[PDB]
């Protein structure tokens, strides 16, 4: 009904209220309150609002198989976000570049450099976009690690011990072989599959399977190239040489600096006297 | 007269004054807080009471 | 960059060893305030700044390295690329660290983090005096004058 001290001390309270029996433990509005109405009613909504949040989160992350391109994804569209309140509350990009030619200009137009004293003058720039109200929230108890997962799917224990019968204990390869998952949340459930299952994980090391389609997926929801061992190779003994030269170039040069100071130095000894 | 403004006024109306005028006057004149490192950090003073 | 093939004259003029007749000629070409407005995109382009004198512009200083690149060494922020700069043109010995911290009046962590920064891609190969008043090191390259 509403706020208002109905009975106590004699039965259970009704007065003005919808309470019936007494051990109101469950959900705990018994009689009235009159403290902290909005200030704790959007509290659990933002917490809600949150959990919801990164649950799509974790179900936009199936789609793309990059954990932090998606989070960069994430972060990319927020941007855009801020780039449409850039259109909505305000050129605008005043800003500063890696020269001192920053503006507009880049000095006079005019005879020669008239705006050097106004180029030669960072902390004036476009701010005032991402506007957002306040709260009085909390994250205590425990901050900072922890492992946000899910009941697992069956499909995905059909391929794990699918690919344990075709390419084993490789927690590397396991974790880039779920490219949406981590890398200690599949240790532990290695040793979670480790505990259960003797008969399957026996008959999956009995198989020996040649890998192939393991690296059939791996170069397709990844787009890597996977040169071999002797284009890598090579492509690694080029660069070591091409720094060697580079190395040895540059100590050359540096000789012959100190071979031309030194004659600089005995040609200013020879003009002194 | 000692009615309505009364004897000793010399520090009350004065105190009242400076918590009503002056203590929300003189934080508009320092409430930019910019720092060296990382050029994107400030406060602002909006408001003040006491 | 990649404007128009002014990159290329800038090239071919600051092959040789240039002075204020480059940029007598330069503006004597074409006509000259669009002359004027692409040559100041130019230099805005990150390229040669010119020089107040006692005659009108010079160039700095005869070679075309042309190598910031503003954006790439290992993350991005407009402020590495400034303190190289900065170091470019120290001139015989070197530049303090009291220099560095006189001029632009930042703070002196965010010289600590160029240091870093800059070190980790050999551009702070220093020389080292006999005698060290205030730490004149980081010139740019080959340990050069030795006091």
């Amino acid at each position: 009904k509403k706020v208002r001290d109905g009975e106590s001390a004699k039965y259970f309270i009704d007065e003005e209220n919808f309470t019936m029996a007494e051990l109101c433990k469950p959900n705990f509005p018994i009689g009235q309150i009159s403290e902290n109405f909005e200030k704790s009613k959007m509290a659990k909504k933002a917490k809600l609002e949150k959990r919801r949040h990164l649950r799509e989160l974790r179900m936009r992350a199936r789609q793309e198989f990059k954990p932090l391109h998606s989070l960069t994804k994430e972060e990319q569209e927020e941007e855009e976000e801020k780039r449409k309140e850039e259109r909505d509350k305000l050129e605008s990009d005043r800003k500063a570049h890696t020269a001192i030619q920053l503006k507009g200009t880049m000095a006079i137009d005019e005879e020669t450099m008239v705006v050097d004293r106004h180029k030669n003058a960072e902390n004036e720039y476009k701010e005032k976009v991402d506007e957002n109200p306040f709260a009085n929230l909390y994250n205590y108890g425990s901050y900072g690690r922890g492992s946000y997962t899910d009941p697992w799917t069956v499909e995905e224990m059909i391929k794990f011990y699918k690919a344990l019968s075709m390419w084993g204990t490789d927690f590397n390869l396991i974790s880039q072989l779920y490219p949406y998952r981590s890398r200690k949340q599949v240790k532990a459930k290695f040793v979670n599959e480790e505990k259960k299952r003797p008969i399957l994980i026996e008959l999956a090391l009995r198989s020996k399977l040649p890998p192939n389609f393991d690296e059939y997926c791996c170069e397709i929801k990844k787009n890597i190239g996977t040169v071999a061992d002797f284009n890598e190779k090579l492509i690694e003994l080029q660069n070591e040489h091409k720094h060697h030269m580079k190395e040895i170039e540059e100590a050359k040069n540096t000789a012959k600096e100190e071979d031309q100071t030194a004659q600089r130095l005995n040609d200013a000894n020879l003009n002194k006297k | 007269f000692l009615k309505v403004k009364g004897l000793v006024k010399q520090h009350l109306d004065s105190f009242n004054y400076f918590v009503d005028t002056d203590l929300k006057k003189i934080i508009k004149a320092n409430q930019l807080i910019l720092s060296d490192v990382d050029p994107e950090f400030y406060l602002k003073y909006v408001d003040i009471r006491v | 960059l990649s404007d128009n093939a002014k990159t290329l004259h800038s090239q071919m003029m600051s092959k040789g060893i240039g002075a204020l007749f480059t940029q007598q000629e330069l503006q004597k070409q074409m006509g000259i305030g669009s002359l004027t407005d692409l040559m100041s995109i130019v230099q805005e382009l990150l390229d040669k700044n010119l020089i107040k004198l006692v005659k009108q512009n010079d160039e700095l200083k005869f070679q075309g390295v042309l190598e910031s690149e503003a954006q790439k060494k290992a993350t991005m922020s407009a402020e590495e690329a400034l303190v190289y700069s900065y170091i470019e043109a120290s001139g015989r010995e070197g530049i303090w660290s009291k220099t560095i911290k006189a001029r632009t009046n930042l703070h002196q962590h965010v010289v600590l983090k160029c240091l870093k920064s800059l070190e980790s891609q050999r551009y702070v190969k220093s020389v080292k005096s006999v005698k060290f008043p205030t730490r004149k090191i980081y010139m740019l390259y080959s340990l050069q004058p030795s006091v």
